[PDB]
Formats: C-alpha cells, sequence, structure tokens
C-alpha cells in the first residue's frame, strides 16, 4: 500500500487473495474428512459399548 | 561536466531530507518511469542512502 499506486497496487494485492484462498479451502477439505473418519469410529464405539 | 559510460562516477548522498517535488523543475524530462516504486509518493519512505 505505501510502496506502489492504486492502478498496480490493485493487481500486487490480487495476486495475494487469490493464494489465501486456495492454502485456507484445503484445510476445511481435508478436516471435513476427518471428521467423516471420526463420525465412523464414533458409530462404532457407541455400537461396542 | 559529465564522465562516459564506462567510466561512470558514483555520488553518495546522506544526512538530509529529501524533497522529490522539486527535482522536476531542474531538467525538462517527462517520463520518468520507475521500476520497484511509485514516484508519486517517495516523500514517505525513510530510505538509508
Amino acid at each position: 500500500l505505501s510502496r506502489l499506486d492504486p492502478p498496480e497496487a490493485e493487481v500486487q494485492i490480487d495476486r495475494l487473495i487469490t493464494g489465501r484462498l486456495q492454502s485456507l479451502q484445503t484445510y476445511v477439505t481435508q478436516q471435513l474428512i476427518r471428521a467423516a473418519e471420526i463420525r465412523a469410529s464414533a458409530n462404532l464405539a457407541a455400537t461396542k459399548m | 561536466r559529465f564522465a562516459s559510460v564506462y567510466a561512470w562516477n558514483r555520488k553518495r548522498i546522506s544526512n538530509c531530507v529529501a524533497d522529490y517535488s522539486v527535482l522536476y523543475n531542474f531538467a525538462p524530462f517527462f517520463a520518468f518511469k520507475c521500476y520497484g516504486v511509485s514516484p508519486t509518493k517517495l516523500n514517505d519512505l525513510c530510505f538509508t542512502n
């Protein structure tokens, strides 16, 4: 922000937003699978109980 | 007087306050293409030399 003027600063900061969004999406993508595995294990534990 | 291309002379400028809005009046240039930082806001950054 403090080193580049708007018409190219908007381009510069756009290259970070996409990368950060892509980095954030993988986290929830893997959590959605770990949650399913934990749910299966919990169902097995309940049946065993 | 100006030196030749093979014998370019280097000058060190330090220990002063630099204003970049007065360098336009000293030469009839118009392009002032700049690479790493916008010329519009060169007055808000503290350099080392």
